[PDB]
């Protein structure tokens, strides 16, 4: 089964019809000013009416800034595009900073397009070649088509073909008894191999043999097929499938990454908006989770200021944990979570809020019984009041550990003599700092 | 045109023995299918 | 209904600048208001790059945070046309890994200039009747063939040459398919399979949509025009085959005896009449972000008669320009802060503020009652005008959320309650100062 | 006898983390000598590393140096064992000219949790006595062997002319996958290393092969993360295994192989094996590669990470900002802190026992008790540094046991810093810059 982690049990936002928050729905609790917020802007993202709009989280650690950001993307579900990144992404040694930047707004962008697959497949039982019944004039003889037998484990049947097929059966070396399949959108014919019929006719050889395809001779589906922007952009830039100098060239050399130009991204967007008009494809504009937000550089945030105005951009999260910080790139220049004060104009803040000694239980127990522990009331009680004198992320941290030492002492459930035997084992940021300003002289 | 295969695939020579041939032996020149048979064969011939 | 990859975004609402034809501002039209000053200013420049005579001229445009600097940019660059380039960039994004900020400039200011160029080709336009295709017995491989197209009005048959058969053979056509030959380059193209001989078919070959029967003239002459700027006629001619690097970006440093060559093969095309030379503008926003090494550059780069007209942006006082001690106005220095002209704005009143929310509202498809705007109209003034937009879509989503069909002023109120200015978000911050990292 | 590759050096004789079965540190085991508390924690997680039931756990070891914060994760990493990853770097490592410091990192992740798979095998192996061809399409036959038993092969047509491209003769050894058809040479056998008197430039002799000829099995492979992203990345990216040439994994490369494990592991085809990450020194990493580990410790798949340091309150690099190890507040509740405690004379006498045994050295008692002053005067790392010299002086003088002597002449020869230190003031405009 899957591996738990310190997210797993958000669930959703967890709101009423109304868009009121619930005190504890969906693996969340609390909060509900933000997690009501977090509403809106899910119901901003469905709209798909907008562009380049952009929300901070802000609020001290472990405070679920990050859990809410994630909530967010299991509201939206899995059909249109989260992509999540951190501030300290940017700082690439292939690329300039700004690149990886526009990379990921267009990797916020989705297209589902769709069309139909046939093909041809079989073992090839015959190949007869058909002649007509008088040659045309001054000629020896003349084909009209070739007759071709395919069988599958369904059946077998004959398909006619046009006599320039007989060039390229022989280009391909089969022969009867191979499979073979044809594509018929294109008319081209490919060999897999013998049949897994003929692999006992000698001791060794040195052919891989291939097992009867199953089903009809002719086959059909239609499929959705789902790319970004980004997947198009990357595609035109670096070609592939070559036959060339140059491509073969380009494959043999080590790979890196480029600084495509506003051009392709001007073509790619004029072809995509001509199959969107033809009903051929549709368009899921998603969301980009620039999470910890601080670490990018005021290069970065300058250009953000261009970025987020453009009429094609996602909607953007981002997240910070600073106060008064120095803006990174500059000597001097302290500001309001460590990001530019013009940047800061351009986004609507949602404020994120310490948790009550109360909440904190309610929580602690949601992990408890989603990280597959059963834990005493009089323990829990224990663990909420360390929450309160420590912090949430350390009080949760205790839980896996305490059961492992109480399944050791042959229990299945933690008890109080677990909880204050595991606080004696592993210290925490509070406690640690105070060692060390005792001792200052020796580290 | 498709000429079609033997009916059965060839057997292991020793007589109790079901599995597939995998390879002949060099001096009798049994059909043979493991190291178990081609001591077996090489006894009883 | 349809969402297309184009959506409604910060600057969506411009049109222009509703300039009259004696070129006075309008107080409210093509999505502009106010601002009277900048857009007469901005009127005359954008004159006179229509004009195209005077090479290198700059502007730069000043004013507080939230003025409509980067507004009157686009409503220039809407005003002037998709046919004349118009190249955006922020003062960040030269500051490349790939090629020196130099060069990264001489790029930006080389793709700013068109040279447009109309071709017309003939054409052969029809349906394909019949192929026919000799081959060798044994030889040297000189194929040779014949084939047959049809319009509605006219048929005739071809004699073909053996250069050109390979391309028939190569793209796989066949009777039944309509194509369109272009027979100065010996280009073959396909429109598709015409709806009649389908139906007397083998298995299938091929399995798409099928498109109607051209008509009247068999041969038929065809017009495009083509917009080229310098800098892709300098990537084209820095290698052969280097057609990628239009699209990829890869190209480095190009050789300057390349550019000196096309500045020369350009100014013959103008006189011969074969191209147009069509000088562009350049726009660099958030322009206090360039090294003092960039400016250097820009002081005597702007002197060359190939240079495009060059706009700048920026909300800085006097400020120390990046990369050095010294600090100037604009965060720019005087060697180049003396070669251009200084158009400014001004902070907006109620009575158009009131009027940006009123133009905003009709383009994000919103009615708001009276009341509404007046109380959205104080909050536009207590906290920045960006804020208040930004309230707008936020108020229209609760409304709809509760079934309304307008907004009302408890819709506001309770939006402001709920996302934050960033003057009281910084105010709940001084409250748990010691719970924010490195305050 | 012969000097293998692998010799005696510092963490060389804890031989695991001793622990009893209710996980209570025997006081002297595997080669340790007391830390009982640092030695509990450390099997709790030693045991949380076993289950891998819970992704992205962090542990911290922190106190003074030389305490035993690297010997506890030299010893854990033998308690654990192989068959479970455990990838080992010091922070200073990520500092790479072609790659970004957040892949640095992205790999070292990757490179910590297993994949396992079962394969279908049948494999021919041995020696080869004679191919015979004729022309009536080709027809032949070919003969193996190996010490057990001689056999024949009726080939068909694409193995004959395989045959004559590989260039097998008679006495050559080799190897056939059937399912597969390919031939591979291994080498020519002992038994005809004379047939010539002037060898090609690479040709290679080797033991006729024994068993049964055409070998058929199950066979088990454990592979790391990493490389199925590696082999990902181009279209012969395998190479770059070897070479370290990988030049920034594209990231839908990363996401796409994630898919392809979950899925096999809901359809049994593999399994997933979580392992560990340590990183040493860790204090040296960045507060960019910090801010990144805030994200890595958080996904479906990631390691264990242990990390040691050896700072107090300090300035964090890439900053002004002091903060406690050297770390950011905002990992350092995130991970969760084991703290060492300084040795006493009782320890540091069993612990220099352990190294004598290790050493393979005699110690006078009295030379025992004269050392462990000095390692209690002075670091304990340097009275482990004198047994040496002391056993290499005791064999020159042709002695057998370490003498107190022998302890007192390494004790003149070879400084330790505050001796050393002390000299420098006495000259110190004789040295270069202040
Ligand atoms: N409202 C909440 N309801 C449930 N669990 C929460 C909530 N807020 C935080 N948590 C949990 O507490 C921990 C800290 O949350 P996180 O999102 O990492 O905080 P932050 O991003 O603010 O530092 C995580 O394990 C998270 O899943
Ligand atoms: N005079 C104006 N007429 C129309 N819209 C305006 C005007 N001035 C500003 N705006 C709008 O107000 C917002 C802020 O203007 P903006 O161009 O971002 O300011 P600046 O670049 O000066 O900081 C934008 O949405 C812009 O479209
Ligand atoms: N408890 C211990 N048992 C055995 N050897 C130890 C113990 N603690 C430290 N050592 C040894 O002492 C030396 C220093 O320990 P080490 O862990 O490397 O120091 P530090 O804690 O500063 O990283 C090494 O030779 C190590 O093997
Ligand atoms: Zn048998």
């Amino acid at each position: 089964t899957q591996r738990i982690a310190s997210h797993s049990h958000v669930k959703g936002l967890g709101l009423d019809e109304s868009g009121l928050a619930k005190q504890a729905a969906s693996g969340l609790v609390g909060q509900e000013n933000a997690r009501e917020a977090c509403g809106v802007i899910v119901e901003l993202i469905k709209s798909k009416k907008m562009a380049g709009r952009a929300v901070l989280l802000a609020g001290p650690p472990g405070t679920g800034k990050t859990a809410l950001a994630l909530a967010i993307a299991q509201e939206l579900g899995s059909k249109v595009p989260f992509c999540p990144m951190v501030g300290s992404e940017v700082y690439s040694t292939e690329i300039k900073k700004t690149e990886v930047l526009m990379e990921n707004f267009r990797r916020a962008i989705g297209l589902r397009i769709k069309e139909t697959k046939e093909v041809y497949e079989g073992e090839v039982t015959e190949l007869t070649p058909c002649e007509t019944e008088n040659p045309m004039g001054g000629y020896g003889k003349t084909i009209s088509h070739v007759i071709i037998g395919l069988k599958t484990a369904k059946g077998t049947k004959q398909l006619k073909l046009d006599p320039s097929i007989f060039e390229s059966l022989q280009k391909e070396r089969v022969e009867a008894g191979d499979v073979i399949y044809i594509e018929a959108n294109s008319g081209a014919v490919k060999r897999q191999g013998r049949c897994d019929t003929y692999a006992t006719e000698f001791d060794l050889e040195a052919e891989e043999y291939v097992p009867l395809p199953k089903g009809d001779v002719h086959k059909k589906k239609e499929i959705i097929q789902d790319v970004t922007l980004h997947d198009l952009d990357v595609a035109n830039a670096r070609p592939q499938g070559g036959q060339d100098i140059l491509s073969m060239m380009g494959q043999l050399m080590k790979p890196k990454k480029t600084e495509i130009t506003d051009k392709l991204r001007g073509e790619i967007n004029k072809v995509v908006n001509k199959y969107i008009d033809q009903g051929i494809a549709e368009l899921v504009p998603g969301v980009l989770f620039v999470d910890e937000v601080h670490m990018l550089d005021i290069e970065c945030f300058t250009y953000l200021h261009r970025a987020l105005e453009s009429s094609i951009a996602p909607i953007v999260i981002f997240a910070s944990n600073r106060g008064n910080c120095v803006i990174r790139g500059t000597e001097d220049i302290t500001s309001p979570h460590g990001i530019p004060l013009d940047l800061l104009d351009r986004v609507m803040i949602i404020r994120t809020m310490l948790y009550t000694p109360q909440e904190m239980k309610q929580i602690i127990k949601i992990r408890a019984q989603t990280e597959g522990i059963n834990i005493s009331e009089e323990a829990l009680n224990h663990l909420g009041e360390i929450g309160t004198k420590t912090t949430l992320r350390y009080s949760v941290q205790l839980l896996t550990p305490a059961n492992l030492l109480a399944k050791i002492n042959g229990k299945d459930s933690i008890e109080k003599e677990h909880v204050e035997e595991i606080s004696e084992l592993f210290y925490d940021a509070k406690s640690s700092a105070k060692i060390l300003a005792d001792q200052q002289d020796k580290y | 045109q498709r000429p079609s295969p033997s009916g059965p695939p060839p057997r292991c020579s020793v007589p109790g023995c079901p599995h597939p041939r995998r390879y002949a032996c060099s001096r009798t020149g049994q059909a043979l299918c493991s190291l178990q048979c081609y001591r077996i064969n090489l006894q009883m011939r | 209904d349809v969402t297309r990859i184009e959506r409604i975004g910060a600057h969506s609402h411009i049109r222009g600048l509703g300039l009259d034809d004696a070129l006075e501002p309008r107080q409210a039209s093509q999505g502009m208001v106010g601002q009277l000053a900048a857009r007469r200013a901005a009127g005359v420049v954008l004159e006179m790059i229509r004009e195209g005579k005077i090479a290198g001229r700059a502007v730069l445009i000043a004013g507080q945070p939230g003025t409509g600097k980067t507004a009157i940019a686009m409503g220039m660059a809407q005003a002037l046309g998709p046919d004349t380039p118009f190249t955006a960039i922020a003062g960040s994004e030269i500051f490349s890994l790939e090629m020196s900020k130099t060069e990264a400039l001489t790029q930006a200011f080389r793709r700013s200039i068109g040279v447009r160029i109309k071709e017309e080709t003939e054409i052969i336009e029809g349906e394909v009747v019949e192929i026919q295709i000799d081959r060798p017995a044994t030889g040297t491989g000189s194929k040779v063939g014949k084939l047959t197209l049809k319009t509605t009005e006219m048929e005739t048959i071809y004699d073909l040459g053996t250069k050109m058969i390979e391309s028939l053979t190569k793209d796989k056509v066949q009777a039944g398919d309509v194509i369109t030959i272009d027979k100065a380059t010996g280009k073959i193209s396909k429109l598709g399979r015409s709806f009649t001989r389908a139906r007397d078919y083998d298995a299938m070959g091929s399995q798409t949509k099928f498109v109607q029967c051209p008509d009247g003239e068999l041969q038929k002459r065809k017009e495009v025009v083509h917009t080229v700027s310098l800098h892709e006629i300098d990537v084209i001619n820095s290698r052969t085959q280097g057609f990628l690097a239009l699209f990829s970006g890869d190209t480095g440093e190009i050789k300057s005896e390349v550019r000196e060559q096309i500045n020369a093969k350009v100014a013959e095309w103008r006189e011969e009449g074969k191209a147009e030379i069509i000088p562009g503008v350049l726009f660099i926003d958030e322009v206090h972000m360039l090294d003092i090494e960039s400016f250097s550059f820009l002081n005597r780069a702007l002197e060359s008669d190939m240079a495009p007209v060059l706009i700048m942006a920026t909300n800085r006082g006097i400020t120390r320009i990046r990369g050095t001690s010294y600090q100037s106005p604009h965060g720019i220095p005087i060697d180049l802060l003396d070669r251009l002209l200084i158009v400014s704005t001004t902070p907006y009143s109620e009575k158009d503020t009131k009027q940006i929310l009123r133009i905003r509202c009709e383009e994000e498809d919103v009615e708001m009652s009276e009341d509404a705007y007046t109380v959205l109209t104080r909050i536009g003034l207590e906290t920045s005008l960006r804020y208040a937009i930004q309230l707008i879509t936020a108020a229209s989503l609760v409304c709809r959320k509760r079934k309304g069909t307008e907004v009302q002023v408890d819709d506001i109120k309770r939006v402001y309650s709920l996302f934050l200015d960033e003057s009281r978000s910084t105010q709940y911050m001084k409250e748990y100062q010691d719970a924010f990292l490195f305050n």
